[PDB]
């Protein structure tokens, strides 16, 4: 299978941009379907950002949530412009990727960040 | 010869429903003995000749759908049977003539924090035709406000999340399903088991 | 992936008579020095077949397909590597590649594009161009085996291998007897007199249209090679009384 590995996780003070990316190493048909999540430390499973050549993001986060799609390395980049003390949460990529089987969904074990 | 059935019943992992993994398995042998004989098989039960003559019958094509759902919707497997993931993810025709077997993989598929891996769609606004994949994951709409951008009322995502966690007991069991199928086709029959 | 070779200069085709060439097993049924009749697909004798001698020069025109095609060719280093099987073959039929290479064969059902000019080809050979489709969108049969007696590269000379083809597709399965005829040093011109009966193959399970077909030969231009020649015809249904020996061969045929 495909490894999923998170980049640029670490202690970002409110106010500034933070690039997170999920790599992908092992046997890449390509991109496909990747989404973007969060939780906190007592909140539930929800949909924070990703696709839907559309695509879809959070609210009053759409400016802040930019993506640089990048296909030569078969991984892309994230990017969360002026992060606030309410995004405290562990962000996983997930992505339905062509592998030797037909489609893979893993979920990327994410980097935790705290915001405060 | 034998056909390739090990790898899709020894699978280290089962897709989404809605992404269901499904191959099509001709010009091989396909012995039904050593999948009948495997023990830790659960429910076995087929819908279109006898389940334990199926080697002598030979046909043509072969379509395997394997997957992981619930063990409290298990039953939802029958063809034409009402349930959100057989409206938004996929559905089974009432005319469908194949087998199905369900079993157990609790201790695998169970996650200290919750298994949340698995996912499944919920909002549809046609229901999917027989054997039919959707991918399209689009802001859906409901009342005539219009709805665009972010989420909120009218506005939900068409997708729902598994949870399994090893404390839970009955009624939440991950179960994990193949679906055989053996529509007959005017390609000429290829591939069944030795006969004794 | 390919230029347009060009390089073309054709030439009208030559016409040789079948003396003795035709004949393969109808079935696989044992029997032992017996006249039997039968009745099926056949070669008439003496008719014209179509001459190509490839020595630059090169021969390899679009060659239609109608009920079986009895081939020969007569060569040291076996040029020819392939043939191409199907009815329109641009993306939207059902196309049959074969090949055997130096390690194995290569049997590929599926949808392609190939080249205006398809080649895998300058005495050295090269593997250049080998995959002369650009497209494997819809592929659905495939199957490997041991490579068809080739000899491998080669130098020129005379010319010693006989091959001979009856591709033919019946009730979907195709099937195809061959022989090895080799040591033929005699210089080549027309035909040879020999009773071959042509031996099976393979039974593919497989079964499309077939209107036309070509085969593949063996720096995009600028090749060299030696001479070659070989012959196609086209086949009818006939009758025939072969003559059994006591192992079970036939020692004769006739009309
Ligand atoms: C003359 O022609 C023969 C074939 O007729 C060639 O021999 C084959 O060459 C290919 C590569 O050129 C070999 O492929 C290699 O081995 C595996 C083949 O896939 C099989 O895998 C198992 C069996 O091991 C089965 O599921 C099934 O039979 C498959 O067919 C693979 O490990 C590789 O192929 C694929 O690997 C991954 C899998 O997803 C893909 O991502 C790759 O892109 C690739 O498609 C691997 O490449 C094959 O094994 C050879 N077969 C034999 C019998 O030799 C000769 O090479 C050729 N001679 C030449 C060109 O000189
Ligand atoms: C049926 O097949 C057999 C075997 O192919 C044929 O036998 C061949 O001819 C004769 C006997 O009929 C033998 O020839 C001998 O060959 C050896 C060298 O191998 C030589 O030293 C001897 O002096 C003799 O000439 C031999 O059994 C065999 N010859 C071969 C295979 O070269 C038989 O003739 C066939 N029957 C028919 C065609 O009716
Ligand atoms: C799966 O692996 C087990 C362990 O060896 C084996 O007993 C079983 O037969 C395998 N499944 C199939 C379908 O062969
Ligand atoms: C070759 O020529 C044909 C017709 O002249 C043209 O359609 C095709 O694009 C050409 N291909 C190349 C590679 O030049
Ligand atoms: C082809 O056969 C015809 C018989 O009608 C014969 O006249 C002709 O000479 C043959 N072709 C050649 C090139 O000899
Ligand atoms: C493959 O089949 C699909 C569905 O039949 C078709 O849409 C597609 O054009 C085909 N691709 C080819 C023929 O190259
Ligand atoms: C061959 O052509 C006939 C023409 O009527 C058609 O009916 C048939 O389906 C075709 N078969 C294939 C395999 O293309």
């Amino acid at each position: 299978q495909v490894q999923l590995v998170e980049s640029g996780g670490g202690l970002v003070q409110p106010g500034e941009s933070l690039r997170l990316s999920c790599a992908a190493s092992g046997s890449i048909f390509g991109i496909y379907a990747v989404h973007w999540f969060r939780m906190a430390p007592g909140k539930e499973r929800e949909f924070t950002a990703g696709f839907g050549g559309s695509t879809n993001y959070a609210a009053s986060v759409k400016g802040r949530f930019t993506m640089s799609r990048d296909n030569a390395k078969n991984t892309t980049y994230l990017q969360m412009n002026s992060l606030k003390p309410a995004d405290t949460a562990v962000y996983y990529c997930h992505a339905l990727i062509k592998n030797e089987l037909g489609f893979l969904d893993y979920w990327g074990p994410g980097t935790q960040v705290t915001v405060s | 010869n034998l056909c390739p059935f090990d790898e899709v019943f020894n699978a280290t992992r089962f897709a989404s429903v809605y992404a269901w993994n499904r191959k099509r398995i001709s010009n091989c042998v396909a012995d039904y003995s050593v999948l009948y004989n495997l023990a830790p098989f659960f429910t076995f039960k087929c819908y279109g000749v006898s389940p334990t003559k199926l080697n002598d019958l030979c046909f043509t094509n072969v379509y395997a759908d394997s997957f992981v759902i619930r063990g409290d919707e298990v039953r939802q497997i029958a063809p034409g049977q009402t349930g959100n993931i057989a409206d938004y993810n996929y559905k089974l025709p009432d005319d469908f003539t194949g087998c199905v077997i369900a079993w157990n993989s609790n201790k695998l598929d169970s996650k200290v924090s919750g298994n949340y891996n698995y996912l499944y769609r919920l909002f549809r606004k046609s229901n999917l035709k027989p054997f039919e994949r959707d991918i399209s994951t689009e802001i859906y709409q409901a009342g005539n406000k219009p709805c665009n951008g972010v989420a909120g009322f009218n506005c939900y995502f068409p997708l729902k999340s598994y949870s399994f966690r090893p404390t839970y007991g009955v009624g939440h069991q991950p179960y994990r399903v193949v679906v055989l199928s053996f529509e007959l086709l005017h390609a000429p029959a290829t591939v069944c088991g030795p006969k004794k």
